[PDB]
RNA sequence: GAUGUCGGCUCAUCACAUCCUGGGGCUGAAGUAGGUCCCAAGGGUAUGGCUGUUCGCCAUUUAAAGUGGUACGCGAGCUGGGUUUAGAACGUCGUGAGACAGUUCGGUCCCUAUCUGCCGUGGGCGCUGGAGAACUGAGGGGGGCUGCUCCUAGUACGAGAGGACCGGAGUGGACGCAUCACUGGUGUUCGGGUUGUCAUGCCAAUGGCACUGCCCGGUAGCUAAAUGCGGAAGAGAUAAGUGCUGAAAGCAUCUAAGCACGAAACUUGCCCCGAGAUGAGUUCUCCCUGACCCUUUAAGGGUCCUGAAGGAACGUUGAAGACGACGACGUUGAUAGGCCGGGUGUGUAAGCGCAGCGAUGCGUUGAGCUAACCGGUACUAAUGAACCGUGAGGCUUAACCUU
RNA sequence: AAUUCCUUGUCGGGUAAGUUCCGACCUGCACGAAUGGCGUAAUGAUGGCCAGGCUGUCUCCACCCGAGACUCAGUGAAAUU
RNA sequence: CACAGGUGGUCAGGUAGAGAAUACCAAGGCGCUUGAGAGAACUCGGGUGAAGGAACUAGGCAAAAUGGUGCCGUAACUUC
RNA sequence: AGGACCGAACCGACUAAUGUUGAAAAAUUAGCGGAUGACUUGUGGCUGGGGGUGAAAGGCCAAUCAAACCGGGAGAUAGCU
RNA sequence: CCCGGCGAGGGGAGUGAAAAAGAACCUGAAACCGUGUACGUACAAGCAGUGGGAGCACGCUUAGGCGUGUGACUGCGUACC
């Protein structure tokens, strides 16, 4: 994310354990992120009769991290741990279709109400 | 129309109606006596000359007071004067402060000493700090090469290194006023502006198109 | 790094023309004091704007 | 950087910087009059005024704080009986800079450091 | 004897609550979204010392979840719906900074009277 | 008398034969996408791995994955893995000592800058009477990159699928800049906790010390991991080229004469440094109208009286900054400390009462204590002078005063 | 291979990797049975490889504190020439 | 050299601790002589660090982190 | 009992950070190792330069080592700068 | 006889032919750091020298481009072994 290498959480119903930060997307002539950004990412472990397997090379973007995320307000969201939210690198949108933690308020769109099933957040 | 001197008091990140907070810089603008003037026999240039803010007129010199006396009379700090950029005032005072930036959402702001001493090295220049591990040694900062060999013969202007800098300016440019504040004669502009919290500065508007 | 050459008696002399020893520039006439008067600034005895002030 | 601040750092790592000034406001409440450095008698001044403005009254509470604040017999027995009065009335300047002079064997800039309302003196010459 | 920093208490919005720590809040807010008739709240403990100026906030932690989450809710805009104190517990402590990144405690731990 | 090597990193920079957008010609290019292709140095021009390796192999980024150079750039830069690697051993060879443009394992890597450059900054003197004040531009760089999709636009063209540029719009990335409210960091001038021992005769409490003992909070500043933000309408000189009108060559033909048009580059505009620019500067404002003795006299030398406007030391000190210069400014004062209201911190002051075996809680007490900030408050220290600047300051043409 | 001209060997495996590491293979440089070989517990400040605590080495660097530099005072070298 | 270097014998006080680790400390020794100011680069020492966790480098690289005491619980291999 | 151990004191110095015109002719701090032994080590003793001495690097012999230093040969020779 | 510690160091007064013989004393260079005067340096720059030389002090300018010392400025120009 703001390193390479670096290993990050699963955010889907999809995988399990890690996986591993190649690059980041939506610009170049960088090494590092920022917020409300825009990752590619390799999986490194997740269990193979799941969705997700080894070493698919995919697309994702952020859904915690232990920074916490912010830009209308600047008012941050922070959480337990970095992780991000699979894409499909073909189709996009979350891969997977649960999961009981929070998503960040501060950069919401179609791709963080489509990873979660509280109704009292928006579906 | 004027550059018009504020002082650096406060600042603020501020609601719209948007659901966007915007962070701020907060401007006491104040009231403007214009001086002498010089019209365009003079230097060659049809310019306005005014005093915004002053001082307790003890350390002041009598061939600056002259001026002041001829045109509203302020005691004044110092003289500062302006080519056009909206308009001009009445010769002796127009009393402007919130008005000016109402006719421009935009401001260029003049270059002024930016309040960070030296800021230099690690701020605004290319360097690093360079790796202390593995029996690097004497090395840790400083670039170690800045040049090539006899086939320049000598050291390139386009690389520049400075253990230290004097009095440094460039300014943000044509960045947008979000608000100007009646009854309260505040000048908010957006995020970043010239100079340390506490420093004189003068803002100008729209110079460019 | 070294030299190539024995300095001559001119090099010392200008580079010294901003770099030489600077003491406190003089001081006024009294008026006031048991001492002479430090320009702007309080005596030993303290008589300066006036009493015995400083006694050190 | 040091900007839109004021006050003194010194030349003493804190452990220092504090058994320095644990000597130094003892000698100062004691004596009433001290000699030493204008950046150091600045921060000498700032240190001992708080200190007076609990200790301006002669009330025992105020007195039993003041030994909380500093376990000095010598300071907390010249305040509450014979300068607790001489501070009573006022709400701060509790202490005065007096621009001495310049240091000898040096051109460092000297002050001394006399508190507002004085009830002792030391007077021989400063070494 | 304030005359400026003044004009900051003339600009806040009136939407503020007086405070101590440890209260208990709910935070009725907007899913934001630029702005969107969609609401939601958040209750839990209030972790963090709300005194900041023209840009007060609420630093919720929601202690639900499994994970936790902290959430900062600006107060002077509109993405804050209303707000409700509660009533204030004990913390023996001004900000408890080791929520931040971790999920705990309520807002009342003890007592903290006189 | 040798300049100290590889690979990687620091740090770059210059040549354009341009990786790319941009203007333009052709196509065996229908339109579109490409190939072809001139013009053009301005700007942007990514990262991990295994190995002592370049290259290798593999994964990825961006619209994009360039060309070429630098004592095989740069060791008066970094490592020091490797090297004939000096030890050793492997692989090898000799009787051996000992050897390797074969190999592997850890292991020193020096120098305060004389002259020379690069960036920043000051002192001395001339700015033509002085002094203070505003100020113009001879000259030189920075931003100059570049995606996305809506509309433009299903339209020219085609057999059908299909099918463009600019312009208008919001918006991302780098590069450059400034900033500290927001969000993290720190905050040795601030509160509180807490392990241990030593102390205040003792208790309760408190403090010295162990890296600020350790720990967490913290005003104000600063700061990038956060923030705001340039990338420009217009002006001219063009390139290649599209031309007109038209010759060499009765015509034909950007071109040869002539004249319309013709790009981020170029001279700029926008920004920023700038009058020593002897091409010595313009323009505003202010102020000095006493005297005698002597010599080289657009003039200087001495002396009485006498030095204005202003300056400088000096003083506390800065939001300006290595130092200066720059700046607030000295009782006319918020410069710096206290102190108080506040933008604004902390966590319940020592003692005493009460319940309890007590730690401790609870009532006393939403307590007590507090730094830089913003506003106040003179509460506290910046005396009064002397001093550097003098009595109206060139020749000569043009303008004006008789002139 | 502490060894391999070619070769980053051929092939499986961990992986963004994969010269090294583990497993197998041999088109085997010049490996190869006292320059000794296979195999092994324990040990070496020993060599390589792997994953996790943790950490400013770095990504990408900020701030605080002290001693030189720099400030004020004192004394006052040198590589070289 | 007032120099942080090296050097054997005898004697053996406290608290907390597994101990001659280690904080402070009794008796005792003793301030290793620039100083003071500032808080530019930078050089060394010391404090602190978001998110990551070596990803920097031939190489994890000191400092940071690990440590102690009662009690549960405990692998391949083995010369048991 | 033990050329045993985790680990001091006591002694060393594989590696890290520094020093590298140093406080010190490798010491400091820190990872690290021996300590009932082939240790650590005082006192006293003993070998002299192509000669000693080496759990072996031609290592070490006055913080030194393919050969110390000094008096004679000696104005070695220098084909060379 | 003067300054100062009780010091370091010198002067003046007086001695002698001589103290420009003052105790390290013989007369006395050069390197070596500073003073004093003359003249030169604020539009300027390369082996630092020569060629031409404003000027200024001094020389009845020898009145005759000049003499002594210095030198704005500038032609031209690469140390010695």
């Amino acid at each position: 994310m703001i390193q390479e290498q670096t290993m990050l959480n699963v955010a889907d119903n999809s995988g399990a354990r890690r996986v591993m930060c190649i690059k980041v997307l939506g610009g170049s002539h960088r090494r590092y992120a920022g917020v409300g950004d825009i990752i590619k990412i390799t999986i490194k472990e997740a269990i193979p009769r799941g969705k997700v397997k080894k070493g698919d090379v995919l697309k994702a973007v952020v859904v915690r991290t232990k920074k916490g995320v912010r830009r209308p307000d600047g008012s941050v969201i922070r959480f337990d741990g970095n992780a991000c939210v699979l894409l499909n690198n073909n189709s996009e949108q979350p891969i997977g279709t649960r999961i009981f933690g929070p998503v960040t308020r501060e950069l919401r769109s179609e791709k963080f109400m489509k990873i979660i099933s509280l109704a009292p957040e928006v579906l | 129309m004027i550059g018009l001197v504020g002082k650096k008091v406060g600042m603020t990140r501020i609601f719209t109606e948007d659901g966007v907070s915007i962070p701020v810089t907060v401007i006491e603008v104040e009231a403007n006596r214009v001086t002498q003037v010089k019209d365009l026999a003079n230097d060659g240039y049809r310019a306005i000359q005014v005093t915004t803010g002053a001082k307790k007129a003890n350390r002041v010199t009598k061939p600056e007071a002259g001026h002041f006396a001829k045109a509203g009379v302020e005691a004044g700090r110092g003289l500062w004067e302006f080519r056009l950029a909206e308009g001009e005032e009445f010769t002796v005072g127009q009393s402007i402060s919130v008005e000016l930036f109402a006719d421009v959402k935009k401001v260029d702001v003049t270059g002024t000493s930016k309040g960070k001493g030296f800021a230099g090295t690690v701020k605004r220049w290319n360097f690093r700090t360079q790796d202390a591990t593995h029996g690097n040694s004497l090395s840790h900062r400083v670039p170690g090469s800045i040049g090539q060999n006899q086939t320049p013969g000598k050291v390139f202007k386009g690389k520049k290194m400075a253990g230290q800098m004097g009095n440094e300016r460039v300014t943000v440019q044509s960045l947008d006023v979000v608000r100007v504040d009646a009854e309260r004669n505040l000048l908010l502009v957006k995020g970043a502006v010239p100079g340390a919290t506490g420093s004189d500065l003068i803002v100008k508007p729209a110079v460019k198109a | 790094a070294v030299q190539q050459n024995k300095p001559t008696r001119s090099k010392r002399g200008m580079r010294r023309s901003h770099d030489a020893l600077t003491a406190v520039t003089s001081l006024s006439v009294d008026k006031t004091s048991g001492e002479k008067h430090l320009r702007h600034h309080i005596t030993a005895d303290g008589y300066y704007r006036g009493r015995k002030v400083i006694a050190k | 950087m040091r900007h839109r601040k004021s006050g003194r750092q010194l030349n003493r790592n804190s452990s220092h910087r504090q058994a320095m000034f644990r000597n130094m406001a003892g000698s100062l409440v004691r004596h009433e009059i001290i000699k030493t450095t204008l950046p150091k008698a600045k921060e000498l001044r700032r240190v001992v005024e708080p200190l007076i403005t609990l200790a301006k009254t002669d009330s025992v509470a105020n007195r039993r704080l003041a030994f909380a604040r500093t376990r000095d017999n010598e300071i907390v027995a010249k305040l509450f009986n014979e300068l607790g009065p001489r501070f009573a009335s006022r709400a701060g300047g509790y202490t005065r800079i007096l621009k001495c002079g310049f240091r000898a064997g040096d051109n460092a800039p000297m002050a001394y450091i006399e508190l507002v309302d004085r009830s002792e003196k030391a007077e021989a010459a400063a070494e | 004897s304030n005359i400026i920093k003044q004009l900051e208490q003339e600009q806040m919005k009136q939407d503020v609550p007086s405070f101590r720590p440890g209260d208990t809040v709910e935070v009725k807010v907007w899913v934001v979204e630029g702005s969107k008739k969609r609401l939601q709240a958040f209750e839990g403990v209030v972790i963090a010392i709300r005194n900041r100026g023209l840009h007060s906030a609420f630093t919720v932690r929601k202690i639900s979840n499994g994970e936790g989450v902290e959430r900062v809710f600006q107060t002077h805009s509109p993405v804050v719906d209303s707000i409700s104190v509660k009533r204030r517990g004990a913390v023996r402590k001004a900000k408890l900074y080791y929520l931040r990144e971790r999920t705990g405690k309520a807002a009342r731990i003890k007592e903290r009277l006189n």
